[PDB]
């Protein structure tokens, strides 16, 4: 079910991911002005996973190495013995900061797909 | 060596105000179009309070703009602001209802602009006001009158508020929760449940039950200028009526233009009450009583505050509750009460709808569920919603989120 | 070569959109401008701009009727007011310039039950009654239904901003000398407009932004008489405007909740409303904007003012709104000299407003107690020209478009369309 | 800096295109509806282009479309290197539609050659 | 043995859907309503099932022409202070005899001070209870029609939003219900006018073939039967009175448009429809309403039966005056150089059945001549041994639109869906 | 031409699927709710292929096999004989079978790629 997991660690609850994702999107002006908004939402975080290089996944790894002053905490501490709402404030100041690198990071890598495709 | 791994879909969420939606010639029934799942949430601990619940406010904000949408088309009554010509009604008439009810006549329009007709009617004692036998309408200064359509019906029926999608309701299942703080038994559902917008002063009809205890409620509990809410653990019925079996007569006032006119009484004429069971009522008290002591009849306003103002079969009832608290602490009861026709709902002073006459006699029962104390008290309605709203609160779910991982892109 | 597909591309298009109001956070536009409230230089572009057919303004002047239509719509009626009404002449501690100016006018009105009358009265304005067979009725009875604004609304201006929706962005010229028309060599991307007071006159623009290095003369053609000229100033001038008289309000049951609110008595001495120009600003000001039309007319031409001509109190007169109280304003002591204190410009009151030459409405203006007192900057003009050495400039006024160009002229509103190809040298595989 | 670029020559106007793509989202009663509408679905009507021509998640996407001389004349290094993307889209804007078809075209067929692959070659 | 789930989308599949249509076309009501500017794709090997009494798109013109009528009538003046006393007599001047009591001199206290003021009426509209009464003025307030708006039928389109579409039947020998053979995608509709009428069907789509006689449980004798002639009845309709206006001012800024003094004779409004050709489309109908009553069934065309004026007489709207027509003289025959339709003018209307709103149509100045096409009928069954009856009736608007939208369903496009292949790992 | 392999049969049909994809998304109050319509029923079809690890495909290939239960038939009786809409009706009763499988699936193959790529 929908959030059955928010209690659980964030290694077991990483496994309902396509669970909350399926609800998003689908769960009198004022009627239709929800309906709008729901969409906007729903697209923000689309296009955000795109500039990222993570269209289409909903679990995506990339290049930016996690810089241990946003955590200072280990594996094992956070996948474990904590769930993820206690994760999204342990790290809510870094949120930007992490968003900034990833997009600069995927803009470097395609500039970099676009020279092989031309050099070999 | 860790990475950011993005992952989507996360389990989460942040506290929200959003618009909610309202799911099932009733008002709420037309409004409600859209017809009617609760998921435990393990070792999920949540913050809740009451007091600070953008649901009570909104479903206040849907009660008053719905009754107005209702009333707007509807006849206007502003050919009734004439001087009144009344009498006292008399004939096999109470003692209890001297001068309760007035017997007024008057010069009326009719469908054509230059014709006129004199008809009569009668009026309860609190909707006029002398202007010699002259008088007029209470509300023949400030607004004009609207006149409720009578097939229109504003019978409580229970109502659901759902969550529009990125939006989660997490209820509070918590045993003895007085509105506030942390709640350990919580799950997500997808509405509110059954909320009857029953409205009504002093005393809180047809709510939810306490499941153990009588429980005690209140923004600053020792404050002055706040209500205390009580939810009962048990019912107590209360059973009213309006025995006088009255008639209606239909008035052309224009074209098409109908007014609702309460014709004579055709059976004798006696004041309206309620009863409630002594040992009941008294049992009652004592519940709340001892649950007071873990912490340690109205005055002032209008009848609107001052009294128990109640809906019971569409009429507007204004009961006397001095009978049912009269007593401190260290086969039934009896209230009297008055009926009344021009209603000026929820202290707005532009509006005024008047509610046509009900023919017949008037029974209704009723459960109290709760009590509003201050010594009764109440009338800010906001107050009457909170007591079945206040296991719900509104979150916003936030599917983003990053964590270090030993994975890699390529 | 192959084709490669860019998304992200900075391109634009020239569009007409729907722009949104937001406010720096019972004002009408403060009200309405929810939403509350950066630049990027964009090196080496190169547009062009064209003010007199910008779509900005066309916008603004819709949103400015419509607001004001909304406001007024659920207010009182005057329609059981149109009676006739008994009128003789205020004369009590009067001075000379207002004899006849004032009228206490008696009439028989309504109450709240239908079968009752009340006698009441109240003062009006010449300006406001039309004399009868003494016996008077109020201008506009006859044609239209007077509105009365409801005095809890304000209609002071505040500035505002217009804000691109998503998709679109807006382009700010920031070159200092630009006139209106062409190609714009420093250009701007803004989100939301500079705040802009909608404030409402004639002949002399109010409260309005200065030119940064010297007066600009802007026309759509600065040779075709039948076109105005908008002159913006590089310092304002200051004008000091007041309705000395200290008055009253009263206020008349009219119906059910309905109420008018006539002019009471007046307490003190009656005297004339007027506006005060200083005399040597005033004239350096004009030299100014004479050099500036030397340029366009010649240097060897005699340039004259001259005052206003036809037209009612509404075009030949400068009309302005301050304190809630409508003034027309005798600029003749301003607009009157040859080019080869203070001065003291006389003003005229009315209640009863004709707004945007629309004849078909009115609206009448509540009383304002007490004294006003107003203090505008002067940062612009509306000159006319006459239709063979010399030439002369009228003021000007009427269309409400021409004082929002005066603000509205630096910028355009562009479409965003960041999808394009070009040649490169990869191949998918 | 959103279309600080612009007035760049595209060598480096093509560079930092995060910065207009995350802007197009970001932004009385019926016309705010209508303002929020129109911006979805322009955005959508973008995404979907890419999708259906193999581009999509991409900003710079390399196609297999071969370019015709006959659409612009011209050699990389008077593009690349001298105009700016204002100027690039006047040069070529009477040819989009032929280009978007061609993409179109191509991708349907791979799309096709692939499935015969997955299927055992 | 090996094969895998492969899905595809854009799937060229449907299903029955009901939508919102919106309309776009080429003072007009529609013309300012319809401002959406205006494509057929056939499908080779398509059956589909219609059915033109369940379809959905009657019902959302229905409800679209009624919104746009009301909504036009909105911004417009009230007409209150005529709801008074009027003191009429009869228009003797210059009668020639058919008209004799259909017009009346009204003389009324107009009380917008007071000022007495006079007008013609038809009698129609006139109650007497001298002391008349304009109908309704008991039940519901009139509004008088803004005179700058036109009411007249131009074609509109009803198109298809994104992820719908419509479907076009191209029979020519379809029947309304069951399945055809011939279907073809569009993305808007041919061009109806919405035309109101009783009785007769005016200026509608012509058969190709034959006349198509359509209904739904033909055997069921309460039911419409809608006729669908191959070849158009040319029927010339007029208003010969040679009218005016009165102006008269009810308010600041409003004024109340009376019929004034007709200049020259009064004669009555008529309608001419040709003897022969009239009598070949009938003999049409005959034949084949034999199909479905037997070959040697006798079939009698009576004329209407009782009921309100709007249903009982041929009702139309001709250059924006109200007439209901007397067809007896068309619908009376048994089957084993001109006609002339007497008809009545009325300028108080009552549109749709509805009683709640009345409209008041002003007079239009001059005389008036239409010329339009009969190009259905509508008929019922009267209640037998071997004799059918048939009269003309029916007062369901939404009969006159079945007529045109028969040939159209609306289908919603289900562009995602799986199949099996031999492909695996992605 | 839109819907022109309508009545054609699976095998030809799969080849217009791009006209069918492009005329989707385009071409008072009930013009919004229609566009709002019409842009909620294109996410939802977009959300579903994204879930099941399709995004920006037209034809995707997964890994859930294929049950003789769901069809029992050849792929020569299906993709040179039937039209799309007698095979939408044919299985129409498997499709939140078929699609649950296909969530399941996607899920469990990201994982697979995440712990790959943290081996590698
Ligand atoms: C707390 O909750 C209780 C219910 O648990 C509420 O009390 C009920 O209130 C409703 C509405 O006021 C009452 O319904 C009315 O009953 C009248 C009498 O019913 C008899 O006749 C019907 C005939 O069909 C029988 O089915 C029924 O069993 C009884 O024998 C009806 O006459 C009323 O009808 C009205 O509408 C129709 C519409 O067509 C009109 O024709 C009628 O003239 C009339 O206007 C209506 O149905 C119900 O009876 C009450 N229950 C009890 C136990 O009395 C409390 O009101 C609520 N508390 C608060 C504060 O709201
Ligand atoms: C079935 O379809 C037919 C058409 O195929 C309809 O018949 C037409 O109806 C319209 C409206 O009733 C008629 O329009 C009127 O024609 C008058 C005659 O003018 C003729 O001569 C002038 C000479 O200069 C020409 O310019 C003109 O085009 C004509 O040929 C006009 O005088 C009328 O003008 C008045 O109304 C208009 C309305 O917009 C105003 O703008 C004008 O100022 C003025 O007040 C008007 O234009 C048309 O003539 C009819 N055609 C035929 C052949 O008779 C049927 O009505 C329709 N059936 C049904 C039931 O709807
Ligand atoms: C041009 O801008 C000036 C301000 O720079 C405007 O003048 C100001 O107008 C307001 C509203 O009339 C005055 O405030 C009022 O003060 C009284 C004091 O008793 C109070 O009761 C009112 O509620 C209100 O707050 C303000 O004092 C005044 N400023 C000055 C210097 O006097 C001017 O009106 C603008 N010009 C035009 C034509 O809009
Ligand atoms: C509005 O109309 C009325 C008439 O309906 C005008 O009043 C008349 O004016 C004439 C000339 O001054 C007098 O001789 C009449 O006796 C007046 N009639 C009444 C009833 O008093 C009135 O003047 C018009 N309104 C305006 C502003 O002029
Ligand atoms: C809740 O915590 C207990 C341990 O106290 C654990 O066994 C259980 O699995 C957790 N519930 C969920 C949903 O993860
Ligand atoms: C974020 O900043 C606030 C500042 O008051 C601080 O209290 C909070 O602990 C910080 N959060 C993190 C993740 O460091
Ligand atoms: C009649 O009405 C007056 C005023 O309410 C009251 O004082 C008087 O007692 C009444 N008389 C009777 C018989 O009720
Ligand atoms: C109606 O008006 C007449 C006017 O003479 C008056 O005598 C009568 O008393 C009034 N009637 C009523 C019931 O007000
Ligand atoms: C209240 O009790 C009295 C007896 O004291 C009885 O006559 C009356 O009918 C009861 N009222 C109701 C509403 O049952
Ligand atoms: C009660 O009211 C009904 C209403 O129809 C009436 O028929 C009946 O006679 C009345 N009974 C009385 C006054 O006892
Ligand atoms: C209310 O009515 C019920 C009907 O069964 C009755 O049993 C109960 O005693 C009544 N209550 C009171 C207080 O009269
Ligand atoms: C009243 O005003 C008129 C305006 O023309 C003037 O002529 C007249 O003398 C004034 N009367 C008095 C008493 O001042
Ligand atoms: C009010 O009406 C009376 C009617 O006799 C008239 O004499 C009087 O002059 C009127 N008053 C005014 C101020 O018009
Ligand atoms: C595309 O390139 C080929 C190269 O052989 C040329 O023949 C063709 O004409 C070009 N297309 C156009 C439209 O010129
Ligand atoms: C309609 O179907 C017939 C066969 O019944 C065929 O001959 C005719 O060509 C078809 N017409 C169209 C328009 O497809
Ligand atoms: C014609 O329509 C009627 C409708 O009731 C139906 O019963 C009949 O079968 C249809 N005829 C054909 C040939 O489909
Ligand atoms: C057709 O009409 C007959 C009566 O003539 C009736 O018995 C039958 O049920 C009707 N069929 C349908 C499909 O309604
Ligand atoms: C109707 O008028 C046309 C000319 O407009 C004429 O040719 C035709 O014969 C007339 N028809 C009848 C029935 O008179
Ligand atoms: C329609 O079916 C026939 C066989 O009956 C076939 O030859 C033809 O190719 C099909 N047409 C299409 C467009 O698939
Ligand atoms: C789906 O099940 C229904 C019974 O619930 C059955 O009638 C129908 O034929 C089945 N459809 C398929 C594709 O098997």
């Amino acid at each position: 079910g929908f959030l059955g997991a928010a209690g659980s660690t964030m290694g077991a609850a990483s496994m309902t991911l396509t669970v909350q994702a399926r609800n998003l999107l689908s769960g009198g002006i004022k009627q239709l002005q929800a309906r709008v908004l729901a969409v906007e939402r729903y697209l923000r975080d689309q296009q955000l996973l795109g500039i990222w290089g993570c269209s289409g996944k909903l679990i995506c790894c990339t290049n930016v190495p996690w810089n241990s002053t946003w955590s200072n905490r280990n594996l094992s501490e956070i996948w474990d013995n904590m769930t993820w709402l206690q994760w999204d404030k342990e790290i809510s100041n870094y949120t930007q900061i992490i968003y900034g690198l990833l997009e600069e990071s995927q803009n470097q890598q395609e500039k970099n797909e676009q020279d092989l495709l031309a050099l070999d | 060596n860790l990475w950011v791994t993005v992952y989507y879909g996360v389990p989460v969420w942040k506290d929200a105000e959003t618009t909610l939606f309202c799911a099932s010639h009733n008002v709420w029934a037309t409004h409600c179009c859209v017809p009617t799942q609760e998921i435990h949430l393990e070792n999920v601990t949540e913050e809740f309070n009451m007091w600070k619940n953008n649901m009570v406010e909104q479903m206040h904000t849907d009660i008053i703009s719905l009754w107005d949408q209702s009333l707007k088309p509807c006849v206007k009554l502003t050919p009734l602001c004439v001087t009144l010509q009344c009498t006292n009604v008399t004939n096999n008439i109470t003692d209890d209802m001297r001068g309760e009810l007035k017997n007024c006549s008057f010069n009326m329009t009719t469908e054509l602009r230059d014709k006129k007709q004199k008809v009569y009617s009668l009026f309860y004692r609190l909707d006029v006001v002398q202007i010699n036998k002259e008088y007029r309408l209470i509300n023949c200064n400030t607004s004009a009158i609207t006149q409720a359509c009578p097939k229109v019906s504003f019978e409580p029926i229970p109502i659901h508020y759902c969550a529009p999608a990125g939006f989660a309701i997490l209820k509070c299942k918590d045993k003895k929760f007085n509105g506030t703080g942390p709640c350990t038994n919580v799950s997500t559902v997808q509405c509110t449940h059954g909320i009857k917008p029953v409205v009504s002063t002093q005393l809180l009809l047809n709510g939810s039950l306490a499941e153990e205890e009588v429980i005690i409620r209140s923004e600053n509990i020792t404050n002055n200028a706040k209500n205390i809410l009580v939810q009962l653990n048990e019912s107590v019925q209360i059973n009213c009526t309006r025995p006088n079996n009255n008639t209606r007569k239909s008035i052309r006032i224009g074209p098409g233009q109908w007014f609702y006119a309460t014709g004579d009484i055709i059976g004798d004429i006696r004041q309206a009450h309620c009863n409630v069971s002594k040992a009941t009522w008294n049992e009652t008290l004592g519940k709340v009583v001892k649950q007071l002591r873990k912490h340690f009849n109205s005055s002032g306003g209008d009848l609107e505050v001052t009294t128990h103002s109640f809906n019971c079969g569409g009429e507007f009832f204004y009961c006397n509750t001095s009978g049912l608290f009269n007593s401190t602490w260290i086969d039934s009861i009896t209230l009297p009460c008055r009926i009344k026709q021009i209603i000026n709902m929820w202290q707005r002073i532009g509006q005024a709808m008047y509610a046509p006459p009900i023919q017949g006699v008037i029974r209704c029962v009723s459960n109290i569920t709760g009590l509003i104390l201050t010594r009764p008290g109440g009338g800010d309605m906001r107050d009457n919603w909170r007591s079945e709203l206040y296991k719900y609160k509104v979150v916003k779910i936030e599917p983003l989120g990053v964590a270090p991982t030993r994975c890699k892109r390529r």
